[PDB]
């Protein structure tokens, strides 16, 4: 229909040539396409809600997530690379989405189909390895959408699942931080029965109550460093590059 | 990534010494002046790890901080100044 | 990692900050009083997780993750009428119909051993339901005599029976110097339990939480009923990044991993910047400075030559993270650490909640924090030189047996021995933490 | 810098009516609080906050606390300005009526309700964010009008150590009633020259002299001739209300007219105006300001010295004039052998909205000075304290709360506070001779 309108008008106009109208035409066309097009984009491709769920799950955005996969797949990582269950992973994808905030798009029209791009994929880091280091976590895109978003094209540089990897380490040495210092806080406990047991004990409660600390460096470390990254650099290129991506909202009065 | 690799190195280390320190406590549960001294020699001997690594790691991150915070840009000198 | 948590209210002063914790939270995630979702079915896409704080049936009707106890079932009706629909009816507990006071720790104390199957059993069955569980939010309010007292017998109960869920208590200091001479021996004997036990807690003062209420909420009429919304915000500033979560957070373990360098001085001291709940929005990079101004505190702390240790907060609101890192450069300047510390500093993000009225983000000054100093040994003292008097002289010895066997079974004199010793080395660790040398028993342990 | 008006007694009641009706023309403000302007046109071109909190909403709201002892003049100007004003910060001293006409019944119910009256102007402060001061409006010989005064003073001064708390201050011409009121005077203002911030004088004698020949005679009453005190305080703070480019501020405004930590009493004059203004010159303006005439207090002096010498012209002024006007005013003042004469001068705006202003090509204005003559204001009632407070009935029947703690609280209360006013005319004197610097500058 769109076509059949332009036609008529370009052949009105036709006979000018140019003449400045033909312009006039375009620049109607333009702004009806674009604006036409985006609509589209955020309304049958839910294009923001694909922004924000790539930032959210690829980026890491999302805590909650993140952590609910690791525990599902704690077997899996463990495991060689070598030997895994790699269909536990379709398991461990759905039970992290329902582990987390995410379950609120797939449980919905709308946004069900943008929830289930996400698919996992092996690196092959060699023999030895394990899911810990070989777990990519990747996302499937079609066009319209592949056409549009950066992804990490068979061709490309990759870029997310690099970034992916670099904020997994991060992610992997906090889990192991606080999975063991639970563990540390499961013994450091048993300091009632102690007296019963004390000139034994009192050195080695002593060296551990240190030792927690000793631990929490390595702790605040992670933390600070990977709060670092997410809180400076990615969210501030994310936060700006949203924006240009919300100028369509007409969010700003100036 | 050099820190990154020592501290997931780290965990192994202190798990190792929870391990230990579980069984000297399951020890005692049994035996109250036994929990072998074994199991405190490689506790300590775990330790003595923990600290050699704790120090090798203290000084790598002061020479990382010190790399950021004289190479320029506020930023670099903000993270380094906050890591300390 | 996270996980839902459980909160456990041991005494009406829990109970009462219950009707500003659950009102104040359904707030933020628009449920009604009735438990209900407030956002028509028009809009279905949330962002936040209400899973760890309700139960979501299929009515849309939100059930809080809590229990609550009392030996007055007003204070606890109060709150079901309050919120009609809102709470689950069996999830409230009264003791047999009975009085004490001063007394009323060892009373509580017995409730809860008397009763530690029933309570136990609701815990467990509200537990049981899911499986992401991770931790508890307890109201022990240490002042209180059957709130410390029940709240110390189901604390030690519960950290054996779960030992791998986080138990994290919530307890505020008597108001008065002259009541001491009752609520210390609550104090040394619900702070005995609560060292031992508690793998965090936040203490407060009410003499500072009265005072602030009223200085910020600028007015004279000053109750416990209106400072109760000052300790629904700290937690729901602490809550936020769980409730409303992001990338840093969202999870006990993670902070308390981030935040407690030793499992042994767990007790954090909070602070804020004006906010409003249940014309001063300055620049993030004031909120963190003002958030370690000695006038904010919720604990009269003095901050004569401030003690140190671990720092965190939040600045609640969309703010830019170069007045973050000036702000925070400043603040290491101002606030000192230990050298054998990691002289850590933490600030959260601070996500509002998109069902809250709208306000400019750069006037977001906002937000509560905490942080881990030795200035919280000044809080235990004040009690500790009331009880190092009554217990020395034996007053009221002769009047704690109520139902407990205190005085019994002879366990008078030992119950305070014990106790005394566990306080004690609390306030000695705080103390010994203070000097550089703290850790040279295992780093030079060459 | 945001200011807070403080109305106290029934006097500072009622001149801040007449104060706030000013400025609600000045700034086209209904009395309901709501700006008349169409929002068809956003800018302003002025600035209302420094007086009003202005709201989010169409919502004015001065920048005020109404006290009083007798909530009827508030409630007279409440119900005048319906909306306008924020009813939570008016206080009433309710527990007890002031016992009669005493600075210390003022006193007395202030300080009982000194917490409150101070939680009202930190709640009014709470809404500034640049607090800057406050205007004190208040008769000085009223009970509750200057011991309300005098409390508000004492709490003020040391609670907001840093902020400016000015005074206007309004004399009634001394009659029979001063044998009570001088003492009043006489004991308030031994706290405004303690405490008190740069004060200005209202003598009720020349509002009357003035109201006599520029009011609708016979109303030519006090309480009526608070236009000409409004009409003071309005220009004043034009430019800040108006702002031009060159005094913005209090602190710039008293740069040059406070010599020394004393606190200065300032006598103000004001030609030509319009009120419910054609004057023909500014040279004829400077220069008619300069003369007793134009004075709203009652100095009287052929040759009186002057210091810190300061005026107001707004309109359409050529600076020629005034440049003329200043050759010869440069002639005929006199002041010191040891301070060059400086006399500043402004020139401020009118206000967008006025309505007179579409017609005025006429200019008018206001002079403040620093006069050696300031004190004749306190004059009658310093002789009469010395007379009747040496012994009268009139020293110890009228004192409650703490200054009738004991006779002797009394005794030397009232001594005391003559010396503090003695000692203000003795130096008002001293800065009359060249000995005040020449025993200064060249001892070395
Ligand atoms: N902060 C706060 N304290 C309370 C509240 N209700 C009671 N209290 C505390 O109650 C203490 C006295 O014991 P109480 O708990 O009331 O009686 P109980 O039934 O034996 O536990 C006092 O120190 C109060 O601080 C409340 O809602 N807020
Ligand atoms: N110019 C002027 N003088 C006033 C006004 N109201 C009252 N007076 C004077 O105020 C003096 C005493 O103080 P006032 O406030 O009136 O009485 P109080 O409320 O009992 O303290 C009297 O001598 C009156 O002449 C007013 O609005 N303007």
């Amino acid at each position: 229909e769109f076509s059949k309108k332009y036609h008529v008008l370009y052949q009105s106009n036709s006979y000018r040539g140019i003449s400045t109208n033909f312009f006039e035409i375009i620049n109607d066309q333009y702004s009806e396409i674009v604006n036409h097009t985006n609509q589209i984009l955020n309304q049958k491709f839910h294009y923001r809600d694909v922004v924000f769920a790539l930032k959210n799950i690829l980026l890491m955005g999302k805590s909650d997530f993140m952590d609910a996969l690791i525990e599902k797949a704690n077997d899996i990582l463990a495991t060689p690379s070598d030997s895994l269950p790699n269909y536990k992973l379709t398991r461990v994808l759905q039970e992290a989405v329902q582990l987390s905030s995410l379950r609120h798009l797939m449980n919905s029209p709308r946004n069900s189909s943008v929830i289930n791009g996400l698919d996992a994929r092996v690196l092959d880091l060699g023999h030895g390895s394990v899911g810990w280091d070989v777990f990519t976590l990747d996302y499937i895109l079609y066009p319209p959408l592949s056409l549009v978003l950066n992804v990490n094209r068979p061709f490309g540089r990759k870029e997310y699942l690099r970034i992916f990897n670099f904020l997994w380490r991060f992610k992997k040495n906090n889990y192991f931080y606080q999975k063991e210092m639970l563990k540390s806080n499961d013994i450091i406990r048993s300091f009632k029965k102690i007296r019963g047991y004390n000139p034994l004990i009192r050195d080695i409660i002593n060296k551990l109550s240190r030792i927690s600390i000793l631990r929490t460096q390595f702790q605040q470390f992670n933390s600070k460093m990977e709060s670092y990254y997410l809180n400076c650099i990615i969210e501030e290129n994310f936060k700006e590059m949203t924006r240009k991506l919300q100028r369509t909202e007409n969010k700003s009065q100036n | 990534v050099l820190l990154l690799n020592s501290v997931y190195e780290f965990v192994k280390v202190y798990c190792n010494l929870n391990d230990i320190g579980y069984e000297i406590f399951i020890k005692m549960n049994l035996n109250d002046h036994e929990a072998s001294n074994g199991l405190l020699g490689k506790f300590n001997t775990n330790l003595k790890e923990i600290v050699s690594q704790y120090k090798n790691f203290k000084d790598r991150l002061y020479i990382f901080r010190a790399d950021l915070k004289n190479d320029g840009d506020e930023e670099l000198f903000l993270l380094s100044k906050s890591l300390r | 990692m996270g996980g839902e948590i459980i909160t456990l209210q041991a005494g009406q002063c829990g109970n009462h900050v219950g009707k500003f914790l659950w009102s104040q939270l359904a707030k933020e995630h628009a449920i009604g009083t009735d438990g209900l979702s407030q956002l028509p079915d028009s809009s279905t896409e949330r962002d936040d997780d209400t899973k760890p704080f309700f139960r979501e049936n299929s009515r849309n009707k939100f059930t809080p993750r809590a229990i609550m106890m009392d030996s007055e079932p007003s204070v606890i009706a109060d709150v079901e009428n309050t919120f009609r629909g809102f709470f689950d009816p069996r999830n409230t507990w009264v003791a047999s119909d009975g009085a004490s006071a001063g007394n009323s720790w060892a009373n509580g104390y017995d409730i809860g051993t008397r009763n530690q199957d029933d309570i136990l059993n609701k815990i467990d069955k509200e537990i049981d339901s899911t499986d992401n569980f991770e931790g508890f939010q307890l109201l022990h309010s240490v002042a209180g005599g059957t709130g410390s007292g029940l709240g110390s017998n189901l604390l030690e109960a519960l950290c054996d029976r779960y030992p791998k869920k986080i138990l994290t208590t919530y307890s505020v200091f008597p108001a008065r110097s002259s009541e001491v001479v009752v609520q210390s021996y609550n104090t040394i004997l619900a702070l005995r339990r609560l060292i031992e036990d508690s793998d965090a807690t936040v203490v407060f003062d009410n003499a500072s939480l009265l005072n602030i209420s009223g200085k910020v909420f600028r007015n004279p009429n000053i109750d416990l009923q209106h400072t109760n919304q000052l300790i629904s915000t700290i937690i729901s500033s602490v809550t936020n990044s769980i409730r409303f979560p992001s990338y840093m957070y969202s999870s006990m373990s993670s902070i308390y991993s981030t935040l407690i360098p030793s499992p042994e001085l767990h007790f954090l001291s909070p602070s804020f910047t004006p906010f409003t709940s249940d014309h001063k929005g300055h620049s993030s990079y004031d909120v963190m400075l003002d958030l370690l101004d000695p006038s904010n505190s919720l604990v009269s702390t003095a901050m004569n030559n401030p003690t140190y240790f671990n720092v965190y907060n939040t600045i609640i609101g969309n703010v830019e993270p170069r007045q973050i890192s000036r702000a925070m450069t400043k603040l290491q300047q101002r606030i000192k650490f230990p050298s054998w510390s990691s002289s850590a500093m933490h600030v959260n993000i601070g996500r509002r909640s998109p069902y809250l009225p709208l306000q400019p983000n750069e006037n977001e000054v906002s937000g509560m924090m905490l942080s881990n100093m030795s200035t919280v040994v000044n809080v235990f003292e004040n009690a500790c030189n009331t009880f190092d008097k009554v217990f020395a002289k034996g007053a009221f010895l002769n009047n704690y047996n109520v139902g407990d066997l205190f005085q019994s079974m002879q366990n008078v004199q030992d119950e305070f021995a014990e106790s005394r010793e566990v306080v004690q080395s609390l306030m000695e660790d705080y103390v010994a933490a203070e000097q550089d040398s703290y850790l040279d028993d295992v780093l030079v342990d060459d």
